[PDB]
């Protein structure tokens, strides 16, 4: 009823949900793509896929279990889902995969087949997923030569050069008890899980701490992947944002909610209380846009992504959007701040109070790894309601006004002006 | 008869203009720094279109 957190060597964290009809048990490691290098980039993604390999999944399915794995920038997860009663069967599989097995999943035929699978996977993403590919390039240029610049799926070049040894090296260096948290969500009790874990013994690399490196840094820059054969222009643009556990974490998320998301083809989306919408609908400057406040351990990105077929008016799209951002520093109104509060609460509620145990597992593990605990919506909502117009203006004057930007784009971006023209729009002339 | 005053104004004028000229060069270089150090890479597209 408040999320329990116990440690006996292995940190166990659970979140009991009485309305849930299933249960998820897994392990979340405090290491992701941000802990790789340009040459082993994609190793985590390769691990995810061998864990989700047919051999491993068939074994789990026979037991009535479903496997899930997510590779993020700061973390990595491996979850098993089952009925509330088969919760102990999940632990056995989990125990087996990360303690008993090794040479079973890393066999020549399984590794090569899995490698070939992720290779075609990544190739398709880079070849067809334009909005996400652009967002990945935003991170790449914004944090270039820094941990946060590496794509989570890895790069084709490094992927084709990866061997079983690379996987093992990463596992020995990151899949450690000191860098992990065993999570339990859905319909399960803490005692049931802690005792079932405390039932077994061993340690498997005890006291071993993960590798350390240099911190993430934001660099005003841009990467342009022009492709005149594509039907649209896809653009992502952002300034240095807030890291997780930043004092302005919510103020930044609220600022992003002010401008929000938009889908020109959805009737209700066109009626939102967003001033930018009055400027962009007259000549239909875009098909959609979405503002974000991405937060990581060392840094973050605040900005937006947009897609448009109006290739001759991209300059107006960017101009109007950045002119609106200017407003956060000098003229954002009370009702805009109040509307943002309500919608932010709804966003967080939908994110944290989702009816999915695997989602809760990922969120719970990631947070307890970073701050040792998980913040409740009750506390989050209180912080949000305390945000004032002066807080937004103070934050904007620091993060937005006359600040460097990172830009990424693909498709028909001839109309996207030079860096300086876009950068100049981060402020307004004053007397 | 304007000789003395003309030369005096000339000193003021050349000093201000020389400074403006040097200042403008520096300002120009800054505004162009992004374009000047710009880098391009070519990866021949896959034959399909
Ligand atoms: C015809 C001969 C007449 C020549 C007269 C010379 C004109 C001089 C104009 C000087 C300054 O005009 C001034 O310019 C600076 C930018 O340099 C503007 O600054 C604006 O952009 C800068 C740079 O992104 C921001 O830091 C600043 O917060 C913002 O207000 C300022 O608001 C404006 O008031």
């Amino acid at each position: 009823a408040e999320v329990t957190q116990l440690s006996n060597g292995i940190v166990v964290a659970t979140e009991h949900n009485p309305s849930a009809h299933t249960a998820s048990v897994g392990v979340v490691f405090g290491s992701g793509a941000a802990n790789e290098n340009p040459y082993n980039n994609g190793v985590s993604n390769l691990w995810k896929n061998i864990f989700l390999s047919k051999e491993n999944s068939a074994v789990a399915a026979k037991e009535g279990l479903a496997l899930s794995s997510n590779i993020s920038r700061d973390f990595q997860s491996y979850i098993v889902s089952s009925l509330p009663g088969s919760t102990d069967k999940s632990l056995d599989f989990l125990n087996q995969s990360f303690i008993q097995q090794k040479a079973n999943l890393l066999s020549s035929s399984n590794f090569e087949a899995t490698k070939k699978s992720v290779l075609k996977q990544v190739q398709d993403f880079e070849d067809n997923d334009h909005p996400n590919r652009v967002l990945e390039h935003l991170h790449s240029t914004a944090f270039q030569n820094t941990p946060l610049s590496l794509p989570t799926r890895g790069t084709l070049e490094s992927l084709e050069n990866l061997v079983v040894a690379d996987l093992e090296s990463f596992a020995n260096n990151h899949f450690l008890n000191s860098n992990a948290v065993v999570v339990g969500t859905g319909n399960i009790k803490h005692e049931d899980l802690v005792n079932s874990i405390e039932s077994k013994n061993l340690s498997l690399q005890t006291g071993t701490k993960p590798v350390l490196k240099k911190k993430a840094a934001f660099l005003g820059s841009e990467v342009r992947l022009r492709d005149d054969t594509l039907p649209k222009a896809w653009i992502s643009l952002a300034v240095e944002g807030e890291p997780v556990n930043s004092p302005n974490y919510f103020v930044a998320k609220l600022a992003a909610q002010i401008f929000g998301s938009y889908n020109a083809f959805e009737p209700a989306s066109r009626l939102q209380g967003i001033k930018l919408l009055d400027n962009i609908q007259e000549y239909q400057l875009c098909d959609n846009f979405n503002h974000f406040s991405l937060s990581y351990k060392d840094s973050g990105l605040w900005g937006f992504s947009t897609a448009t077929r109006n290739v001759t008016m991209i300059d107006d799209l960017i101009h109007f959007t950045l002119k609106q951002w200017n407003r956060l520093t000098i003229s954002v109104t009370d009702t805009e701040v109040e509307r943002a509060k309500s919608l932010l609460k709804l966003q967080l509620g939908q994110l944290y109070e989702s009816g999915n145990p695997v989602n809760d597992a990922n969120l719970l593990g990631a947070e307890v790894l970073i701050k040792g605990s998980k913040l409740s919506l009750g506390e989050a909502f209180k912080k949000i309601d305390a945000i004032t117009v002066k807080d937004v203006k103070a934050w904007a004057g620091k993060r937005l006004w006359d600040q460097d930007i990172a830009i990424a784009g693909t498709g028909q971006i001839e109309g996207l002006l030079d860096y300086m023209r876009i950068r100049s729009d981060m402020s307004m002339m004053r007397w | 008869p304007e000789h003395d005053e003309r030369k005096r104004l000339g000193l003021k004028t050349v000093i201000i203009l020389s400074s403006l000229y040097l200042l403008s060069i520096w300002v120009k270089k800054f505004k162009w720094a992004g374009i000047k150090t710009r880098k391009f890479v070519f990866n021949p597209p896959k034959p399909r279109k």
